[PDB]
């Protein structure tokens, strides 16, 4: 809810390039976004199309600059015989950074083969470790042709362990059977040699082949790391989107011995049930919980007829090994609900993660809808507590598919929140959305007397002689934050004397000085200190005047914050939160 | 009695060649029979294989020039959907053009089955649906079907939008530059269109397709021979089973 919509920083590159296909940060010192580009023309020689990453800054005005993972073009195998083919690779279709790591791949990446003269997509992944960047092709082996590794577009989705150790998904290997490998990245790095094609590592976790029945799988469609089986290693969790013959399933594998640990299936035929799955600890217990995304899910609309508005489920990892699952359904038709799942981190700092589920095609002008869930002790919250729109119309072939890919839990600005990166790759940009602090704000209200004796005339109004019953009305005001914010916060408040009267009931409380029920007044405070309070003095009606004796004058105190004056030093306003009441009610009685 | 429109959409992967010699005079044959249950019959001819990119397709310039170097026989490169002949009451022009057909690429994986059924579904004029008619969409494969974001192995990542694009040849143009339908989107123009789906498959392909048929109203299944021996029968089953709808 607190993520600032007003003003976003708008990254954006070359028009067809597809930038934005793929974004994350990069945290070495300062802060970057990097932003995949894979129909992007370079400046290698002959290669059309190669694709490139970049690396964008925060704080400064967009520059984005590309990151030069090769300049160099195709390699020979021999004299007139290419060794391989980087034209339309789609280097930059995912990018995946850790620390002073980068890794991007190339999923469209075709080579030659050392055996005969072929052109089978094994993919190719660039790794940017400090200073030095090496290649890692995990694929291309001389397990070739289609029965191998042949057309298994390794990097086709990649993540890092939090060990340091590489996951990556080929969706092609062993008749499309999928494979998952992961490698170490020292061992990577160590054993790469330019000259060398088919490097064997030998901490390398992979798939095997199986048996023929689990063909056209797409194991490694897309992928997630965390633990499983409480060991403290993270593990493999990837989509299978045609397995269970187009059921859909995600596969769990131990990240340490490359074990099946939990299986999931879908429940409705080519829902495409693992086009997206995410794993983060939603509900606070310091187990990650899975997120499956099919985007294609039909549910029932109100005339009974299906309608596609993809689905969600929710995964809680109980302690027992078990998994409580429910599902989360989209909300328009043909959007897409679920093709990017990204784990925010808490983005507005209450003790539960958060995520981030998109319908790239929903919104005015299929322009993409992002759709912001908070987690808490019992899990996912249900209902989104903010809606990020698109803002960018299409005039290519492709929409402009805000949301596809998108990515948190960064604090870019370092104000104490993670913030989130949104990629529309349809009109080549990137959005970077800034999470706004959040004020915890602690009420008091005060009547005093609380019971009120209609006999009892101590005030007398002003201007006339009669007087009146009367009391003390004592509102205070006190307010606080966790992240990075100002100190003077500027609060409106309001206050409504009996505001739970009857439908129609007369006014039975007024305000001493203004004969009005309500009363308004500004308050400037400063986070941390003392509570700040003000008295007030308000009266009962005559008692000839109204009947209602036995009804409790409630007394209503609203409060919010200007947002107008409490700008940052980088213009972020803070919010009030979500999960709060900006609101107090005290009662009082007649005798 | 009602007029019927039957459009014959036939896999021409080379697992298919033995069908295709067997269909030779299906068009007369089947006019001839569907003449005793109306006197409106129209049919038509259209063929598919799959998307011709990588990695669906090897993509050497032979390999390309002709994906049956490996049998080794002369075949048709890859191609997505053809539509060769609209739907007309001439019964030989359909003999003549089923004659002239030759196979394409020996694929032994799923399909591009899904983008031609969606083409035909909405290919009003090109196809030739009649607006008083009953629409049979007979699809004839031997082959499991790609849908929706299949084609991002290949770098396809725009949604299919249910338009039609039909390339003055008559062939699909979009192929390679949208992806596959979904089939909340095949529903949605099967339906829009008054077209009845029909998925006759092979033995390994029924159960597989009879439950997309059950997410799709007004889709059938029936059980293709290897040889499509049998599919002038299924054809009048099937058109019989669909002219008595119960729907409980
Ligand atoms: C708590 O603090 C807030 C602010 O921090 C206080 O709000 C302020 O309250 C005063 C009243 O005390 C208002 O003055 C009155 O304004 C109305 C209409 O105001 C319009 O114009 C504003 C001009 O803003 C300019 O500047 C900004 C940039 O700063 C530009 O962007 C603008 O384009 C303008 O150029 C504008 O700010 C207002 O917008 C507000 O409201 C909209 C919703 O409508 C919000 O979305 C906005 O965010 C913004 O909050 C608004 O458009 C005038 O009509 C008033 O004139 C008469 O009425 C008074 C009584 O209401 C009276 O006292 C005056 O004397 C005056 O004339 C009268 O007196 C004559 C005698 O000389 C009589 O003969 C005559 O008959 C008549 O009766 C008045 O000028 C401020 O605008 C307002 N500002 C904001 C930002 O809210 C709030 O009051 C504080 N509350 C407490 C309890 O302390
Ligand atoms: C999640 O979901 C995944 C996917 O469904 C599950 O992974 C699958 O698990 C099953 C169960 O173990 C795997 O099936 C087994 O495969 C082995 C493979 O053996 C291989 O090597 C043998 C030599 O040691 C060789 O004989 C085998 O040859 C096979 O093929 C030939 C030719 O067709 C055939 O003639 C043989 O008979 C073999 O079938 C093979 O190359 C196999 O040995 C197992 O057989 C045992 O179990 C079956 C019942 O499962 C039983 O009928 C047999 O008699 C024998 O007792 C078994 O078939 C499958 O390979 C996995 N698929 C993958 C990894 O993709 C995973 O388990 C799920 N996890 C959870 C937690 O649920
Ligand atoms: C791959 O590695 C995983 C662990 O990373 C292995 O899972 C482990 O399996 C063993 C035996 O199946 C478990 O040992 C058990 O310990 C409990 C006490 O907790 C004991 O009561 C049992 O009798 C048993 O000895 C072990 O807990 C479990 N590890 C985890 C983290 O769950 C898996 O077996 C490995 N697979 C292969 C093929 O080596
Ligand atoms: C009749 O009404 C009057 C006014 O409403 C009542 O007088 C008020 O009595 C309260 C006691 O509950 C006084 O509050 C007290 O203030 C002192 C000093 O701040 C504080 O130390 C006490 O703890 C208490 O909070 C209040 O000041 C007083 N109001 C005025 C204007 O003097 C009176 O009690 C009513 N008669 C009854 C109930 O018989
Ligand atoms: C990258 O550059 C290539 C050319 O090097 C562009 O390809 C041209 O695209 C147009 C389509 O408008 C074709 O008519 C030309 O024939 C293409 N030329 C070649 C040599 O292939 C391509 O459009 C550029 N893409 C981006 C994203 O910059
Ligand atoms: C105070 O705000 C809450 C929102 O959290 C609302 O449910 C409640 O109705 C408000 N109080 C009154 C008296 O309207
Ligand atoms: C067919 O019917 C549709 C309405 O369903 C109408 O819009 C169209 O013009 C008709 N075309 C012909 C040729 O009758
Ligand atoms: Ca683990
Ligand atoms: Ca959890
Ligand atoms: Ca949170
Ligand atoms: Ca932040
Ligand atoms: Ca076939
Ligand atoms: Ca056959």
């Amino acid at each position: 809810f607190n993520l600032d919509v007003d003003s976003p920083a708008e990254y954006s590159g070359p028009e067809g390039s597809y930038f934005g296909f793929a974004v994350d940060f990069f945290v070495p010192s300062r802060m970057f976004l990097l932003v995949g580009a894979p129909k992007a023309n370079t400046t290698q020689p002959g290669i059309v199309e190669g694709g490139q990453v970049l690396k964008c800054d925060w704080s400064s005005t967009r520059r984005c600059q590309p990151i030069e993972f090769d300049a160099t073009g195709n390699r020979d195998y021999a004299k007139d015989d290419p060794l391989e083919f980087k034209s339309h690779q789609w280097f930059g279709a995912s990018v995946r950074s850790k620390q002073d790591k980068i890794l991007a791949c190339a999923p469209l990446y075709h080579w030659r083969t050392e055996m005969k003269q072929e052109r089978e997509p094994v993919g190719t992944c660039f790794l940017q470790d400090g200073t030095k960047t090496v290649e890692y092709a995990p694929c291309r082996s001389q397990d070739i042709d289609a029965d191998g590794q042949g057309f298994c577009q390794g990097g086709f989705s990649i993540d890092f362990t939090k060990a340091d150790r590489v996951l990556l998904g080929g969706p092609g290997s062993f008749y499309w059977q999928g494979q998952l490998i992961s490698d170490q990245v020292a061992e990577i790095v160590s054993k790469y040699d330019p000259n060398v094609y088919s490097i064997k590592y030998n901490n390398q976790l992979a798939t095997r082949t199986a048996q023929a029945i689990f063909d056209d799988s797409y194991l490694g469609y897309s992928v997630a790391v965390g633990d499983f089986n409480g060991d403290g290693i993270d593990d493999f969790v990837s989509g299978v989107p045609r397995a269970a013959r187009t059921l859909g399933m995600v596969y769990i594998y131990d990240g340490k011995n490359m074990s099946s640990l939990y299986n999931f299936t879908g429940e409705q035929m080519a829902a495409y049930f693992g086009f997206s799955v995410a794993a983060t600890d939603i509900n606070g217990d310091d187990y990650a919980d899975v997120f499956i995304g099919a985007p294609l899910f039909m549910d029932r609309g109100s005339d009974g007829k299906l309608q596609e508005v993809g689905q969600v489920s929710v995964s809680l990892q109980r302690a027992s090994g078990d998994f409580q699952t429910t599902k989360l359904n989209g909300f328009e038709v043909f959007a897409r609900f679920g093709s990017a799942i990204a784990p925010l981190g808490d983005l507005d700092q209450d003790g539960f993660n958060d995520i981030a589920i998109a319908a790239p095609y929903g919104g005015e002008d299929k322009k993409g809808i992002v759709y912001i869930f908070n987690g808490r002790s019992t899990g996912l919250n249900a209902v989104p507590s903010q809606i990020l729109e698109g803002q960018w119309a299409a005039r290519s072939g492709c929409p402009p598919s805000f949301g596809y890919s998108m990515k948190g839990a960064t604090d870019i600005d370092k104000n104490g929140y993670p913030d989130l990166i949104v990629g529309a790759f349809g009109v080549d940009r990137a959005i970077l959305y800034r999470a706004r602090p959040v004020i915890t704000v602690n009420a008091g209200l005060e009547v005093y007397p609380s019971i009120l004796n209609q006999d009892n005339k101590t005030c007398s109004l002003p201007g006339t002689a009669l007087k009146v019953s009367c009391f003390n009305v004592r509102f205070c005001l006190k307010a606080d934050g966790k992240g990075v914010l100002p100190r003077k916060l500027n609060f409106q408040v309001e206050l409504l004397l009996d505001k739970l009267k009857q439908k129609g009931a007369i006014r039975r409380a007024l305000f001493l000085y203004s004969r009005s029920p309500s009363h308004s007044k500004n308050m400037t405070i400063s986070r941390g200190g003392l509570m700040q309070c003000e008295e007030l003095i308000a009266y009962l009606r005559d008692e000839s005047e109204f009947r209602d004796k036995l009804t409790p004058i409630t007394i209503f105190m609203e409060y919010r914050l200007d947002y107008r004056t409490a700008a940052d030093t980088t213009g972020l306003q803070p919010i009030l939160n979500q999960f709060t009441p900006a609101n107090i009610s005290r009662q009082a009685h007649i005798l | 009695d009602y007029p019927v429109d039957l459009y014959y959409l036939m896999d021409l992967s080379a697992s298919m060649d033995d069908d295709l010699n067997t269909i030779k005079e299906l068009g007369s044959r089947l006019s001839k029979e569907m003449s005793k249950l109306t006197s409106n019959f129209r049919l038509g001819f259209g063929s598919f294989v799959e998307k011709p990119v990588s990695p669906f397709v090897k993509t050497t310039p032979e390999e390309i020039a002709n994906p049956c170097s490996s049998i080794p026989y002369f075949c048709l490169p890859t191609f997505g959907f053809k539509h060769i002949l609209p739907l007309t009451n001439d019964a030989e022009r359909f003999n003549e053009i089923v004659k002239n057909q030759k196979i394409s690429a020996n694929i032994d994986t799923p399909e591009g089955g899904f983008d031609a059924i969606m083409q035909a579904a909405v290919c009003k004029e090109k196809i030739g649906w009649r607006n008083d008619s009953l629409h049979l969409l007979v699809f004839v494969s031997d082959a499991d079907s790609h849908f929706g974001m299949d084609s991002k192995l290949a770098g396809i990542v725009c949604p299919n939008d249910g338009l039609c694009h039909l390339d003055s040849k008559n062939e699909y143009s979009m192929s390679t530059v949208l992806e596959y339908p979904t089939i909340g989107q095949l529903i949605d123009k099967l339906v829009q269109n008054n077209v009845l789906l029909i998925f006759a498959v092979t033995q390994e392909q029924v159960h597989l397709y009879e439950n997309y048929a059950k997410l799709i109203p007004g889709a059938t299944v029936g059980l293709l021979q290897k040889d499509s021996g049998n599919i002038l029968q299924l054809i009048i089953s099937a058109y019989e089973e669909l002219r008595s709808e119960v729907e409980l």
